[PDB]
């Protein structure tokens, strides 16, 4: 739900503005001016491709934190770059352990935040608390405050 | 035009073939099994005709055309005709030349071995296949619904399989295959339907039958209840149109040709029905088994996709199973698709790597060799 | 925290564990050379006379005996370690499963043969 | 986990396996004497499934396992089956690699010699424990009961031992050895569950029978008033819930099963019953012994669990004694696992820190140093 904003960071803006007439044309007959379910549609369609409204209000819905459930232009163009092949190959589990027993410096099986702290501060990018907490929450879904070797694997999994 | 040699999957009924490659969502296309052949004498010259059309060419030319299903009761009985949809279905819609992509292809375990020896056969000596697999529909069932324990009433258009699987292994003693299928439903509802006023005996004519069915007819959870307004009022009749613009209704009888399923007399078949060889399945199991299957009854494949059957099927089964005991029932939206699905799941398994025959293996053990490594 | 910030923050993490994997490893390496050296130390072969290279070939054989014994024990000990690893993976797997199975589609016509489909001349970047 | 190098205990029976570490007051971990075998040929690809399951995990995944005991009627015969309870219950269990802490095992002297010379070859040729001891199971029955003299009544699941020890010492010429146990009684059981309609014959079906014993079966401590009570009414019928919603009603069936203890031609032995032995293990005795054994007749092991057993032994041994004589039975609430506790003190005694042979002494002298170091 983010990841395509990432990319587009690493991406062109003139796609953006070619997805900005898209977009016009992908509620060209619409019944609420965004993609709803029948906008994607006849989106497939003019694709050459006849698509179900479920996995329509899905994609839809695939970029929705907040629950906006639909598609609004600025998560159009998410759901547009979501397509383009940018950033792949999904991290995992392996090379998970292979880096999990450094992020385990205390090699709980589980990141402390002192690890996680020190080696965003290692990172080179600008280190948030918010980094550091989100990055601990996210990997501890267990939530004992400290990133599980599984927790790690969700941690990094597929994040290029 | 693929991104990957990935395998081909195909789940080739005796009602229609799912094709795709493995590891995509769904099948490219789903053909009829069916080859269409003229049944009349031409008099314009130079207007193309062939001599036979394949799946959804022999629909689309249905008028003039006699179809036949190669496959019956899942098995192939016509090899010509399968290599000559699966020519179109790999070369026209998945755009693929299974000479450089490994083959998946599926039938019942209780099928005779001539299916699984000539879908392998034909695949490698008039395909050049590089590997084959033939599956089990029950266990691709339950790949797609999430299972490993369970039973699967695959329900299919030939035959029903009724087979016990726990924790991934086969109860084959349990199995209980029962004669009574999608196919002998369209043919009852033919002759409910001329009672009605509406003979059909042609091809288009059943053809047509059979889309009657699939758009009007349910099954319901409580077929006396509902039998008892049905047969009382008009209300509950519904409306087909039929190609050369005459309406055709159905009344009760909307619910009491799917009701064979719970009543296998009704075509002449000698059986209570599927709900009591789910049951028995179970019943033919240890029981500290039993507890697992009875919670985790599995319904795959179509004619379950007639609206009231997941609880017809609970309230039938729990007529029959112990007290305290919970019986459920598993039937996700992705049914009748489910065992192409679980096709594109078996097929593209790192743990499946090693269950493919290759060209190499059948060259050297000739096509009995499917009867030793799938299954 | 918005998308590429933690896009970057995470993949300069993996990069982060990567370099001290790295160090770990050319510690654990080093290690080896140096207790290598300690242990099985170079032979001391200059001059030496005929009997007595004999009972040193002898000594050192037994002492191949010893060591290869020993790193062998080393060895067993890590093929538990590894059935362990692999079927307890298995197990937890399996716990981890029956949920856990990462899947692919391919119900997605990726943006640039979409975009092409849809714009021919003018999907340019599309 | 253990913060002390202290002696591992294991009771390991025919049929139940009692760890834990010594100086403590419970096993850690009950295991049953099981390894577990598929009987089923695998359908599914890539879902695990192991070769052999282990203790829990054998009765755990038991509906499509064959579940054998590695112990015949007292004596380990399978020494594979042996080495996974064992490595189990040491590595997972207990967190202990035996090579750090002493080992404690245990067996009746009058089971074969070479039962005690392999268990003490397990421990030190597979487990490397740096030391071992073999025990009696009557010498830790009389410490866990607080007695130094008494008769120790030990009906187990694969034999019953029965012997008399006075200031510490065996009298081992009064030792009653049978070949009556809870596997026989279970057997019986099977029998007649099966005269009133519940025939049980497969692994999970005589997993049920044993685990119907253990929560319904009883003595009383009179058979012909409870027979006959049973014979005239309903008041004496338990039922039972099987894991498929079944549910069996027994009756004098009931109290038949630990009858055959009284009764030992039920199932085909040679035998007076386990009073007529307890009585002569008391009567093989000095007449200046045997007053002290008659005041403590002490119960260990399982089967005390009955109820009234206590009150029919102590009754039928006071029957066939000599007037004037006092005969009192000890049942402590530490029943069936008694045993246990007794090796945690046997173990931890500073006068038997000298009786463990070590892995020196024992390679030495090979196997048959138990005989000499232990008994």
């Amino acid at each position: 739900d983010d990841i395509y904003k990432a990319a587009v960071e690493q991406l062109t803006e003139e796609q953006k503005n070619e997805f900005k007439a898209a977009f016009d044309i992908f509620v060209l007959g619409a019944e609420d001016g965004c993609i709803s379910t029948k906008e994607l549609g006849k989106v497939m369609r003019m694709l050459g491709q006849n698509p179900t409204p479920e996995e329509l209000q899905e994609m839809i819905d695939e970029v929705d934190e907040d629950g906006s459930g639909t598609v609004d232009f600025d998560e159009f163009l998410v759901m547009m770059v979501r397509c383009m092949k940018d950033d792949s190959k999904g991290k995992s589990e392996e090379e998970l352990s292979d880096l999990f027993r450094m992020f385990d410096k205390n090699a709980d099986g589980y990141i402390d935040l002192d690890e996680l702290k020190i080696m965003l501060q290692a990172t080179g990018e600008t280190i948030t608390e918010d980094d550091i907490e989100e990055l601990m929450k996210d990997g501890d879904k267990n939530n004992d405050g400290r990133i599980d070797y599984d927790e790690f694997l969700e941690f990094m999994k597929g994040v290029e | 035009d693929e991104d990957e040699t990935t395998a081909l999957v195909c789940d080739n009924g005796s009602g229609l073939v799912k094709a795709g490659f493995a590891g995509d969502d769904a099948p490219r296309a789903v053909f009829p099994s069916i080859v269409g052949r003229p049944r009349h004498q031409g008099v314009m010259v130079g207007m193309g005709q062939k001599d036979s059309y394949v799946g959804d060419e022999a629909q689309s030319k249905r008028g003039i055309l006699t179809l036949k299903y190669p496959i019956e009761h899942g098995i192939i009985t016509n090899w010509d005709d399968m290599e000559k949809i699966w020519h179109h279905t790999f070369y026209n819609e998945l755009r693929v030349a299974p000479e450089e992509h490994p083959t998946l292809l599926t039938e019942a375990p209780l099928n005779p071995k001539a299916n699984r020896e000539k879908m392998t056969q034909i695949m490698f000596e008039t395909f050049n296949v590089p590997a084959m697999y033939v599956a089990i529909q029950a266990v691709l069932s339950l790949y797609a619904s999430g299972r490993t324990t369970g039973i699967v009433l695959d329900s299919g258009d030939g035959v029903t399989h009724n087979v016990p699987i726990y924790e991934g292994y086969a109860l084959p003693h349990a199995i209980m295959r029962l004669d009574l299928a999608g196919r002998d439903l369209t043919d009852y509802l033919m002759k409910i339907l001329t009672e009605r006023g509406y003979s059909f005996v042609t091809t288009a004519e059943r053809e047509i039958v059979r889309d009657i069915k699939e758009k009007l007819c349910y099954v319901a959870l409580d077929f006396e209840n509902e039998m008892a307004t049905a047969a009382s009022s008009s209300s509950l009749e519904k409306s087909y149109e039929l190609p050369d613009g005459q309406v055709i209704t159905i009344g009760n009888e909307r619910f009491r040709c799917p009701e064979t399923l719970f009543q296998p007399s009704f075509i002449g078949m000698e059986s209570a029905g599927i709900h009591e060889t789910t049951y028995n399945s179970i019943m033919k199991c240890d029981i500290d088994i039993r507890k697992d299957l009875y919670a985790n009854n599995v319904m795959s494949g179509g004619t379950t996709m007639y609206p009231g059957i997941a609880d017809r099927m609970q309230k039938e089964i729990t007529a029959l199973a112990p007290s305290t005991m919970k019986i459920k029932i598993i039937a996700p939206p992705e049914r009748k698709y489910s065992v192409w699905i679980g096709g594109s799941i078996l097929a593209s398994l790192s743990t499946f790597q090693q269950m493919w025959i290759t060209k190499q293996e059948y060259d050297e053990a000739g096509p009995s060799i499917v009867h030793r490594k799938c299954f | 925290i918005s998308a590429s910030r933690k896009l970057q923050l995470k993949t300069l993490l993996l990069q982060i564990a990567k370099q001290e994997l790295e160090r770990e490893a050319e510690e654990r390496r080093g290690e080896k050379g140096r207790a290598l050296s300690t242990r099985c130390q170079p032979l001391e072969l200059a001059g030496l006379g005929f009997a007595e290279l004999q009972d040193l070939c002898r000594q050192l054989h037994a002492r191949v005996d010893k060591v290869d014994e020993e790193r062998y024990d080393i060895e067993a000990k890590v093929t538990k370690n590894i059935t362990e690893i692999a079927d307890l993976t298995q197990k937890i797997f399996d716990l981890r499963g029956k949920f856990k199975r990462p899947t692919l589609r391919r119900v997605r016509i990726s943006a640039d043969a979409m975009m092409q489909a849809l714009l021919g001349a003018r999907a340019k970047e599309s």
